[PDB]
């Protein structure tokens, strides 16, 4: 176990002398992509072997046919996701499949696409694969609103979510594109998003993104009637929630945060209150519960000031 | 949800004397010679947390000032090795390692800014070398490298700073690129960025601060990002981010200086990512370095910004100002 390694290392040392060895020598050849190959599977975060592939398929392509270089690209396609298979969180195997990707006459972006959704389906906050999914979406100019609908059926398939509702962050400003959300936007997304906290109160993503959209409006001294009632709702089921999972330090939170996007004055004792439970509930967060509080406090005497 | 039970035979001391052991003697190996790709940040890191314990004298200066040299190219960057490619990376750790040993014209600064210059795109961004890999790490690699030179003005700073204020985010974080999710490294790498060019006021404190003291688990420990486990180097990335943007006293300070120590290998020295793992100088570094911003007395007082002693930044007089 702790002998084959040093005969590993052996081939690993021997195959990396060769490497650097031809390439001082100008041989950008095909020897070069079969000796990084043997080492790149096993340690894809040696930089430099990325760019000696690099410099012999560029080499290559002078001095072979369109039919012979688009045999090399197909094969180094192969390659790169034989390595991902490997290990996916390599920031210099997903730039490589960019870096020939964009090079590409005729890129087959609907199946790189595919490929996402299937690196997506194994690891679901893989950001490299997210990173890459925006940029084949780029590449292939797809609309946000399909992006959209990706990140929907994801959300509500299973957990692991942060990575799904930023993206959503993202598109759904695209989609309304001003020089904020519209509030019949914003309120389907609030919804989206309750759906998804009550039926995981654990799920720490969706209150995040639950915090965004509570800021992302247009006021409390502007709320309509129907985003009064719909952030009305959203306290009372919090305090039904509270009830169920009284050690839920999430949604002790976000009552605060509603009552302040309800009415900051007349709420004013409550979120004393729920300060005081919350604190109880989250002492390691203790010291951002002061400072939000006092922060809270200042507003309130700004606006008990404002009076007439 | 997801943490590490701290078993209660764990570390609770500081083995300062078994870590500078480690170091001293780290590449006299298996993943010595499996981490050349690596070896000049590994410099770094080796000399820098040998320095916050005071004990950068059994270091080999000589030795790495000509290793330094030998890994500058014609086009002025470093790379990580004698043969290997020049980085940004590389480049940066070997002006750092340089500026720890007062010795920066060991390599020729004009080609290193001319370097880094060369590297910066129409929309301000950095790629990290030739190849094109746009990243925000590489936004602060640049201007790190040109603060620590006396040289930030060989950058189109402005556009620099659209670049990365385009990758904040909802949640008031910042990720690779644009549109990409927050992460502690990418936070802590943009505030650093954001510090150096003096843009701090740009950061809503309050929300990535929020975002930043909930990475702090049950056991202590930070983790990089929502439903993953606690490591050693989030203490450090998180902790230094939470410094600059005047937020520290937010995260539970007694309990992740128990994670940290919980994290020290009492047989080998040094530190690894989670408490009985393995450990690697990485890890020893930035266990240390979050330490010392916790204010641990044995330890020199370690930048936020630059990830050095700050006696070694007051001395070539490169300490930008923080939130509080
Ligand atoms: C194991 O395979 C590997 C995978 C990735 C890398 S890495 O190189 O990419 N880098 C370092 C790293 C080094 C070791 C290691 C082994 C042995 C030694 C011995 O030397 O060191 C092990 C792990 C490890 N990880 C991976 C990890 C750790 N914990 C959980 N994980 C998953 C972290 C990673 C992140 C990172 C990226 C860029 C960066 O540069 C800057 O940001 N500079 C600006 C700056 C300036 C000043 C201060 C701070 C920052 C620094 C760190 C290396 C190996
Ligand atoms: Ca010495
Ligand atoms: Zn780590």
């Amino acid at each position: 176990k702790r002998l084959e390694r040093e005969q590993k290392l052996k081939l690993y040392q021997s195959a990396t002398q060769a490497v650097f060895q031809k390439r001082q020598a100008g041989e950008l050849d095909e020897s070069v992509l079969e000796l990084t190959s043997q080492i790149l599977g096993a340690n894809p975060d040696f930089a430099t072997l990325w760019n000696c592939r690099r410099e012999v398929l560029q080499h290559l392509e002078t001095e072979k046919s369109p039919e012979e270089s688009a045999a090399l690209v197909k094969a180094e396609l192969g390659f790169l996701e034989s390595c991902l298979r490997v290990n996916p969180k390599s920031y210099g195997t997903w730039h490589h499949r960019c870096w020939l990707l964009s090079r590409l006459p005729e890129p087959n972006w609907a199946r790189e696409l595919e490929l996402c959704a299937r690196f997506l389906e194994a690891d679901e906050r893989n950001f490299h694969c997210w990173d890459y999914r925006r940029f084949v979406a780029a590449q292939a100019a797809v609309a946000p609103a399909e992006e959209l609908a990706f990140t929907d059926s994801l959300i509500t398939r299973n957990f692991s979510n942060y990575s799904s509702w930023h993206y959503r962050s993202c598109l759904l400003p695209q989609l309304h594109p001003q020089p904020r959300l519209p509030e019949n936007v914003l309120l389907k997304e609030l919804e989206l998003v309750q759906n998804a906290f009550f039926t995981d109160p654990n799920d720490q993503s969706a209150w995040f993104y639950h915090r965004w959209l509570l800021g992302a409006g247009s006021g409390r001294c502007e709320l309509s009637v129907e985003k009064s009632t719909v952030l009305q709702s959203e306290l009372e089921s919090c305090k039904e929630l509270q009830e169920l999972e009284p050690e839920n330090k999430w949604c002790l939170l976000t009552i605060i945060l509603l009552m302040r996007a309800l009415d900051p004055l007349l709420y004013e004792k409550e979120t004393l209150q729920y300060f005081s439970t919350l604190k109880a509930v989250d002492p390691m967060r203790a010291a951002y519960l002061d400072d939000l509080r006092s922060k809270f406090l200042l507003e309130n005497s700004v606006l008990k000031m404002e009076y007439a | 949800q997801k943490d590490v039970t701290i078993k209660s035979d764990a570390p609770d001391t500081l083995l300062l004397e078994k870590h500078a052991d480690y170091i001293a003697s780290y590449g006299s190996d298996y993943e010595y010679c499996m981490s050349e790709y690596l070896r000049m940040s590994g410099v770094y890191w080796g000399l820098t947390v040998m320095d916050l314990m005071g004990q950068l004298h059994r270091m080999n200066k000589e030795e790495i000032l000509v290793f330094i040299k030998s890994c500058q190219h014609e086009c002025g960057g470093v790379s990580a090795s004698i043969g290997h490619d020049p980085h940004l990376l590389y480049t940066l750790s070997a002006v750092q390692i340089l500026t720890l040993y007062d010795s920066i014209h060991v390599i020729n600064v004009d080609k290193v800014v001319a370097y880094v210059q060369s590297l910066q795109k129409e929309d301000g961004s950095f790629a990290g070398d030739i190849w094109g890999e746009i990243d925000t790490r590489f936004s602060f690699c640049a201007v790190a490298t040109l603060a620590l030179l006396g040289k930030l003005d060989a950058i189109n700073v402005e556009k620099a700073i659209e670049f990365v204020l385009s990758c904040m985010n909802f949640d008031g974080g910042f990720g690779c690129r644009p549109g990409s999710e927050s992460h502690a490294g990418q936070i802590y790498c943009c505030t650093g960025f954001l510090a150096i060019t003096s843009q701090l006021h740009q950061v809503n404190s309050d929300l990535l601060g929020w975002w930043l003291c909930e990475r702090q688990l049950p056991s202590g420990g930070l983790n990089g990002r929502p439903e993953k486990l606690p490591d050693v180097c989030y203490s450090w990335w998180v902790l230094a981010s939470l410094k600059i943007i005047g937020r520290l006293h937010w995260i539970d300070r007694e309990k992740l200086r128990s994670f940290i120590l919980a994290c020290q290998d009492e047989e080998t020295g040094g530190f690894a990512d989670r408490p009985g793992d393995m450990v690697d100088p990485f890890h020893t570094l930035f266990g240390i370095a979050g330490l010392s911003l916790l204010g641990e007395e044995q330890i020199k007082p370690v930048s936020p910004v630059f990830c050095m002693p700050e006696e070694v930044l007051q001395r070539v007089n490169v300490q930008p100002e923080l939130v509080s």
